[PDB]
């Protein structure tokens, strides 16, 4: 699910930090 | 730019969280 | 007189011949004249009637499917002018499907004013390439002469008319077997001339009686008034049908006789600006008594109540019904099929419209270039809509390029939905800019307007590429431009490098044109530069061209290549066009060194300029040299046998391109699935230099020798003298004079054994090399007995001898025979030996 | 033992190395094994641990972005089988983006059961062309080895494995620097072999200990039971995970331990047909006590409650979630990007579905050929619809050809609207036939489904053309077929004649393919036949081909050409394909006539067969002839100097095609305006013939002469003997024997003036022509003084003479020197003259 | 008007006889 | 066929009404 949240629109540093625990 | 897609993100995500590791159920 | 006949209204001729009787006594015909569909008609009854007085036809003359006419010269001898106020599907003279028409016979066509001519489907015509329309017409582009008997050169075409060179040939232009086409002298084109070439008064056309007279020619230009014709008519009269002026006592009763609504072929004629117009335009309303029309209070729109809701515009005939109207109370469809262009007449015909009520639909056009002929569109109402609830509909327009210039234009759409398909020269930027002036912003249908085929064969990008480093050589050229990425860098296919040569910098914009041969641009394809993931990168791409001619002008530009997708983004980029040149180099070899031996101190030699100039050459390098003449010949006894005498592709592999985009995006979707599983959110020689010449003579040089002369051509000299290779030619003088033979004392010595030794002198400056002293001794009653002595024999002996002689008196004579020929003889000496 | 280790569940490895400790005592791994994303890892700590006992891997093994491993041979030495029950995006083994992987090291890969293998994006690997996947895999088509270090041949590849010839080369196949690939003998492929080649018991794979034993190999095929493996397990046990069988005591607590809903990773395993399946399929319902599932009362379908309403089908891993389901409670989108084909697995994976609730949409597919994998579609509900209110959506399918065979199929659509665009191999007949099975007949949208681009590059017509007259020649061929018209005959552009040659009648159906090159059909264009307006017409069209090779098989067919319009009519016509042949003719010249002179009565001569056979040739035409040998040499004095010794395109110009259709329909729209105005409604030489040979000898023929021998090849003979032209070669025998010299009485006659006349005899049958009698006379103490006598000198004298001789004894000898060489000498005779 | 009545659909002998008076 | 279009209509209209002539306003 990380592509359509972070390749289709703009992506934030608070979003992808959830992916690393 | 910050369109972290393709082979950027495999390096970009490690750079921000290279010590806790990623998450898995 | 000018127009001595009567006026006649328009008329049609059908199914008989008896209705042509009422053309008895007139000269001008308003409206049009249609002759149509006589089948039960012999060719005999056309050889007794004529219409000699008919001169002026206003709108159009129509002949279609009449059985029995072979020529019109026995009917219409004197007609000269086709005025063309109303037309007939962009034409004014149409001959269609004739069965008996051998020859046209129209020897008096002077000026076709508005429209064109077209003749089809007549398998009997001839002399059609002897007409020269450009002398009569004012346009040649919308004419149509195809599919006749003159498709094959078989109808004779021997005819006695200046035989113009208007084409690439000296073709003679005549109408029929007995006439020539008349052509004016070109100092005065449309004024009409006489047989002596003295052209007439400026307000005449065609034939005249006497020149420089406005009262006795045949047909004027502007108007007519009572045996005269003036440019603008004085106002005891008002103009009428743009060919006459006439008093208001005339125009008043045509308003009166058919204000009684008994025929809709009238219009209530109104005086305005000295014109007897059918309807004066918007912003005006008529008064009752004065019969003029005053400016109306407030705005008064001259509405145009369109019949049955929609009226397709096929040509200028269909468009002229809307002239003057400004409020379209229906819908409107433009449909111009084929042809050249109509965008020069639509502006002056319907360019005064402001309000359309229904929808505007543009289908099947081929030759529109812009919609700018609509001058004053601002509001599209849409009380009714087209099916699917649409209001603007463009489809299959092969050359529609610019919709409008938005900086000086407005457009509102109250309701409705727009639509676009198959517009290969229509950009996706314009239709989005069309949305931003429109009242709609997001009223879509899904599927709404197209995104893939609209302008697929005409490029636009809103990103540009600048070059960085250019490298110049004489043969190769190295190119390097800036790095660039789309917003997702996996979507990149490389670049396209188009290049071709040009003699000048008047290079056209690359429209997009390919060929499987060589008449246009050639193209090379480039692998995309590798990813560095680093904003300071090696990734400046490059490519090196190989097979280039030196000292040649060139023009290059590059283009991006992205996978077309559903997102209206990553349009790619276009580099600007530039100019580069290859360096100069060595020249090539000069051609054809031709020398002629005429004199001894004049040795002419000419050549040709070289094939490859490699830039401007500067001079030539000549050289010459003398030679000792082949000393192997010095040891031949010249008395034996043998003496010598001197003097298919791949432009596109589109399936593999479809395969190339397939497997590349197959790599895109593979890692797309991998990321969505593994990541989870948390909840030296004598010479000279010659210039500006092609021949050269060299003087002061020895008679009878060979000079090997070689010649180079060469570029600039003082820094790095670099020239081509040479080509060697031997050169010789005229044949030698008396000096090949010698004069000297022929003395002899008698020995006691009857051997006589002769002493003489040799030639000193010989014919190059003396080879034989042809000595000859002669007794009385005996023939001239010849004897032989070679070069080495004279060299060892210093003389010659004769052995075994009878006692008597002899006559000895010597001939100096050289290798270039024989000399004269010496004195026959008298020596005597006794018993 | 067979599988001596522990059963050991699936696991993932990430961010460290300490979680690989719990593979201490495992051998089989159910599920999959993911090693992923170690960055802070030195290459040192991989050289001390291993996993020697891991043998069987069920589903897939995945390696992606690990920093520090160079080979796997120190980790996985003994793994042999990849079972492939579940897959990973059509693959079973994927290596992706490695940084340190020098060499693979996988020397024990035996059988990849289901799926494929793929390695990309590794700039460090080698030996990848030395693996021979076709011995391990059962398919090669869906493998993908692109973009690695072995894109360029640079990292060695020198390696010690039978060096198979599976490709066109003798490549040796080895895994690493110290291992080479084991290959079984091909009499028993999947049964597993030993080092001596004696392959094992039939229920084993790969390595074995001892052959023909089902108890001591390494890995069987079907199942496993307690040190043995049987094809079907006996029913004290039930099968489980298609690799084991086990008692019902084992499966029963797995239903019990997690009937407690604490994890959704189980399924309530039920007994059915001796299987421990997760869910038994439709028409069955489980019983409580017995734990089986009995035949269900009435119909009760196994519904498949699809999460979030739609689930895209990308590959076989996406499709395996729908296995067994039959009622889709959502929507379904198939999307297979790129690749080869998946239509061999979609039948066995989702071919058991009946009810879809939402919509079915086929977008972006490239390599489907038919939708026949959907076996049992009958009802599409459409509680929800796609945007635009749609239910069936096909878009951008480059090879979709047949939807369904309607004769054995049904389909209902309750509501909704269908849609079609960009389907270049999809006919307009099928979509209309799709409507006639559908519940809808005229539910359209305007614009509904497309009509112009759907199958624009793939032909269908429902009109056929029959040929009428065929004419055969050797070079030309004249063709004539039947007349034909559309319902509006103005719409006709002519015909297209495609033709090419073929060696046999296995000619493929012309799918549609062009090139600039020459690898496919060539095509000529034909003007349409002229209109007669008569049902009995001359209009039988025809065209004559010119440049054909004689005696060649050909295949021809013709095609119509109509303007595409908005009406779904005038589909044109296709002629059937046929076969014709050119006629025979003269043959060509035979090649390389080579003759060797070895004997007198053996003159060998060989040749080559001709280039153009022009059919089966029959025989040859040889000729030979003797000759008088050039009698100009008979008058030469053979004593002077000189003796002789014998021995680019245009496939399509589409804009002009768009110009051709434009001006033709411009003529159509012209007369349409004409009719609507003019009509108003009322209100000899020795020879032989040789056969089946390439060399020939001729005997019984004269020694030392030339024979000009020429040779023709030829077709059939007795009606109209027609052969080719010849080529002439001279031929000579071996050089002559003693007969060039003569034996005879050397007699002399002494005259009183000391002239001696010699009488002798000449050679009778000479070496063609004797040219010189080399006579020579010798005095005592004097050398052999030679003298000369010509052919004409002997012919006039019948002898020779010698003038001015001293008195003495002489030795006179004669040599007969011929033109082919010198003979022997005669007897030196002793004649004496005295003082 | 004689084309779309007699070229687009089928055409009857009673229709086109109106065109000849 | 009886799709009397193009040059059929100029002939077959005369073939059915070759003596009355056509109609005009």
């Amino acid at each position: 699910g990380i592509v359509e949240q972070c390749c289709t629109s703009i992506c934030s540093l608070y979003q992808l930090e959830n992916y690393c625990n | 730019n910050q369109h972290l897609c393709g082979s950027h993100l495999v390096e970009a995500l490690y750079l921000v969280c290279g010590e806790r590791g990623f998450f898995y159920t | 007189h000018l127009y001595p006949g009567e006026v006649c209204p328009g008329m049609d001729i059908r199914n008989n011949l008896t209705r042509l009787h009422e053309l008895e006594n007139c000269s001008v015909i308003e409206g049009h004249l249609q002759i149509l569909l006589m089948f039960k008609t012999r060719p005999e009854d056309f050889r007794d009637l004529s219409f000699p007085k008919l001169i002026m036809i206003t709108d159009y003359l129509l002949l279609f499917r009449v059985y029995g006419l072979e020529s019109l010269k026995d009917l219409f001898p004197n007609l000269t002018v086709i005025r063309g106020s109303r037309l007939f599907f962009n034409y004014a003279l149409v001959i269609f499907e004739m069965v008996h028409l051998k020859e046209l016979g129209l020897y008096n066509l002077m000026n076709i004013t508005r429209g064109s001519v077209r003749i089809e489907k007549n398998n009997e015509l001839c002399y059609l390439a002897t007409i020269d329309w450009s002398r009569i017409l004012d346009s040649v582009e919308d004419n149509h002469i195809v599919l006749n008997k003159d498709d094959n050169e078989e109808c004779g075409d021997i005819c006695p008319c200046p035989a113009t060179v208007i084409n690439g040939q000296f073709v003679e232009r005549c109408w029929t077997h007995s006439h020539c086409q008349k052509v004016c002298p070109t100092i005065c084109k449309s004024h009409g001339c006489t047989a002596e070439g003295l052209c007439c008064h400026s307000e005449c056309l065609g034939n005249c009686s006497q020149p420089d007279d406005p009262t006795k020619c045949v047909a004027c230009r502007n108007f007519y008034l009572d045996g005269r014709c003036v440019e603008t008519c004085p106002p005891p009269y008002y103009h009428f049908q743009d060919w006459r002026c006439v008093n208001f006592s005339f125009c008043q009763d045509l308003h009166h006789k058919c204000k009684n609504s008994r025929r809709q072929g009238c219009h209530q004629y109104v005086i305005h600006n000295n014109k007897c117009i059918p309807e004066c335009p918007s912003g005006y309303t008529m008064n009752s008594s004065n019969l003029l029309c005053t400016p109306c209070l407030g705005p008064c729109p001259k509405v145009c109540h369109l019949l049955e809701g929609e009226k397709t515009i096929d040509s200028v005939t269909s468009a002229q019904e809307l002239r003057g109207c400004t409020v379209i109370n229906g819908s409107l469809i433009i449909n111009i099929r084929g042809g050249n262009n109509l965008a020069a007449e639509l502006e002056a015909n319907l360019g005064l419209i402001e309000e359309i009520s229904g929808y505007l639909k543009i289908r099947r056009s081929y030759a529109l270039v812009s919609l700018s002929f609509f001058r004053k569109l601002r509001l599209i109402r849409g009380e009714t809509l087209e099916i699917g609830n649409y209001s603007f509909y463009a489809l299959d327009n092969q050359n529609l390029r610019q919709l409008w210039d938005w900086s000086k234009h407005n457009l509102t759409t109250t309701q409705g939905k727009l639509f676009f398909h198959y517009n290969p020269k229509l950009c996706l930027s314009e239709i989005h800019k069309m949305e931003e002036v429109s009242g709609t912003k997001g009223r879509q249908e899904r599927n709404d307007i197209a995104l893939k085929t609209n302008g697929d064969k005409a490029s636009c990008e809103n990103e540009l590429l600048k070059f960085s480093y250019i490298r110049t050589s004489f043969d190769k050229i190295l190119l390097r431009w800036e790095p660039y990425w789309p917003p997702d860098f996996r979507d990149l296919l490389g670049f396209m490098l188009f290049y071709k040569e040009a003699p000048y910098q008047n290079v056209t914009e690359f429209d997009g044109q390919d060929a499987c041969g060589s008449n246009s641009w050639t193209v090379v394809d480039i692998d995309p530069p590798l990813r560095s993931n680093d904003p300071k990168s090696q990734n400046h791409p490059g490519w090196l061209m190989r097979g280039l001619k030196p000292w040649t002008q060139y023009a290059i530009f590059v283009k991006t290549l992205v996978t077309f997708s559903d997102e209206r983004r990553t349009y790619g980029a276009k580099s600007d066009i530039i100019y580069v040149q290859t360096d100069a180099t060595n020249p090539s070899v000069p051609l054809d060194p031709i020398s002629v031996s005429n004199s001894s101190s004049q040795i002419i030699l000419k050549w040709k300029p070289p094939s490859d100039p490699n830039g401007n050459i500067t001079h030539y390098l000549v050289f010459w040299e003398r030679q000792a003449e082949d000393s192997e010949l010095f040891e031949l006894d010249y008395c034996l046998k043998g003496l010598k005498l001197p003097s298919c592709s791949c432009p596109k592999t589109d399936s593999q391109i479809l395969k190339e985009l397939e497997e590349s995006s197959f790599r895109k979707t593979f890692e797309d699935y991998l990321h969505n599983v593994v990541f989870v959110p948390r909840p030296h020689r004598p010479f000279e230099k010659v210039v500006n010449k092609e021949s050269l003579v060299i003087s002061g040089l020895r008679h009878f020798t060979g000079y090997r002369i070689e010649l180079q051509a060469c570029n600039q000299d003082t820094p790095e003298e670099r020239c081509s290779v040479a080509a060697y030619v031997s050169a010789r003088t005229m044949p030698e004079a008396k000096a090949d033979d010698i004069v000297g004392p022929v003395t002899h010595e008698i020995f006691e054994n009857n051997v006589v030794h002769l002493m003489w002198q040799e030639p000193k400056e010989p014919n190059g090399l003396i080879v034989l002293y042809e000595v000859s001794y002669r007794r009385y009653g005996d023939e001239e007995l010849h004897l032989c002595v070679s070069r080495k024999h004279f060299a060892l002996e210093r003389g010659c001898r004769l052995r075994g002689l009878s006692p008597g008196n002899y006559s000895v004579r010597i001939r100096a025979t050289s290798l270039a020929g024989n000399g004269s003889w010496t004195e026959p000496t008298y020596f005597y030996v006794t018993d």
